[PDB]
């Protein structure tokens, strides 16, 4: 995941 | 070429690598054109309203209720040019990611990584356990189980949402028992992200329009980092977090990244992993396959006629690069298993691919992102298997101008900004  | 053929979305069903296939999500679904593009590797194009059955809205929620870094588009995905597009974008990645020595040992690690038999009641039988499979319309009309490894699927709503997702079982922690499972990652090739080139003005929420995009390669390598984690069964509980204290945005929300997601990452983020909790895992995890070696050893007869008991044992055996003794008996090599466990951690991270791809890339998992922009790195004068969006003998061969969009502007268009937002 990308995340923030 | 890691995909040795050139698929069009088009192509008639062959029912053996073009296929309607029906994933086990436990519920009812109409088959979906799939594609194998490897040896247990597919990918299917459509938007993933299937992995979760309660996801499969793709409609976008009211404008007064939809978080900060999200794009929404029920229409992405829903043509079959879009589709054809995105199963060209996938492949082209594939290929950039396989023509680095990197990339090459990180999908070789996942081809081998096939997800434990583990699904028998009598430790005296090994069984393959049936959502590590897919279900193929053959050319008959009737349905063949298919084992594979992993699965590259549209979206769900929220398009930038990208990330691993894998069937459970009943009772075992598949992704963090050593046993692995098949790993359906969502993600999409026609968009990307905008980043900022000052750590102090990335790592700002207040800061940045997106100067710079991130190569799709690596963000695509990233979700193949945690799919090779969670194929050989190692990915860290995600309960097990980093209250960050580096960064006061971050700390005034008390905001908490996984540990898993920092030693994806690599670089200095790993480094947030104290070495008493590393050294926790490492052990956890060589028990985890010291069970693995011993379930083998039990192992007395096989189910089904896919392939012999000696096969099956063996594929395990190269899979944990376990150690055979003179009678016959499976054990777990101390040296071998620090040096896979090592290799899928700290070998395979995000910030080891930026070195191989010589691209720019956001420094720490630990930032905030800009901006979300459309791309299309189908045609290769845009981007290319061996350069990316850095095309030799052209303007954009230095100083990553490919991945400069003021500069490169013809190949991105901003579709959201999230500065401001958070
Ligand atoms: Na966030
Ligand atoms: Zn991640």
């Amino acid at each position: 995941r990308r995340g923030c | 070429p890691f995909v040795n053929k050139q698929f069009n979305y088009k192509d008639p069903v062959n029912g053996v690598d073009i296929a309607y296939i029906k994933i086990p999500n436990a519920g009812q679904m109409q088959p979906v054109k799939a594609f194998k593009i490897h040896n247990k590797i597919w990918v299917i194009p459509e938007r993933d309203t299937f992995t979760n059955p309660e996801e499969g809205d793709l409609n976008p929620p009211p404008e007064a209720k939809q978080v900060p870094v999200s794009y929404y588009d029920s229409t992405y995905l829903s043509t079959d040019n879009e589709k054809d597009n995105y199963l060209k974008g996938v492949t082209k990645l594939f290929e950039r990611i396989y023509s680095t020595d990197l990339g090459r040992m990180l999908l070789t690690s996942i081809v081998r990584g096939i997800p434990f038999w583990g699904g028998s009641t009598i430790d005296t039988e090994l069984k393959v356990i049936d959502t590590n499979c897919i279900n193929v319309i053959q050319p008959d009309g009737s349905y063949r189980s298919e084992e594979l490894n992993l699965v590259i699927i549209g979206p769900s709503a929220d398009i930038i949402q990208f990330e691993c997702k894998s069937f459970g079982h009943e009772v075992l922690n598949l992704t963090r028992n050593g046993y692995g499972s098949t790993q359906y990652i969502r993600f999409s090739p026609d968009f990307t992200f905008g980043f900022e080139e000052s750590l102090e003005v990335d790592t700002n929420p207040l800061l940045g329009a997106g100067k710079f995009a991130t190569d799709p390669a690596v963000t695509l390598a990233h979700e193949l980092i945690h799919a090779g984690h969670r194929l050989y069964g190692i990915a860290i509980n995600p309960n097990r977090v980093f209250k960050v204290n580096t960064n006061a945005y971050y700390e005034m929300s008390g905001l908490e990244v996984s540990f898993e997601e920092l030693r994806t990452f690599g670089g200095h983020d790993a480094k947030f992993i104290d070495s008493l909790q590393e050294n926790e895992f490492r052990l956890y995890y060589y028990n985890k396959f010291k069970d693995i070696a011993s379930t083998l050893n039990k192992a007395k007869s096989i189910v089904g006629t896919t392939a012999s008991l000696q096969y099956m044992k063996n594929v395990f055996k190269e899979k944990y690069l376990l150690s055979e003794d003179t009678s016959g008996k499976f054990s777990v090599d101390k040296l071998k298993f620090d040096k896979l466990y090592k290799m899928l951690t700290e070998i395979y991270t995000e910030d080891n691919f930026v070195k191989f791809f010589k691209v720019l890339n956001r420094k720490t998992y630990l930032n905030f992102d800009k901006a979300v922009f459309k791309i299309n790195i189908v045609p290769k004068v845009n981007y290319t298997i061996y350069d990316g969006f850095n095309l030799r003998n052209t303007n954009l061969a230095a100083n990553f101008n490919g991945q400069n969009t003021e500069i490169n502007n013809m190949n991105f268009t901003k579709l959201k900004n999230f500065t401001g937002l958070f």
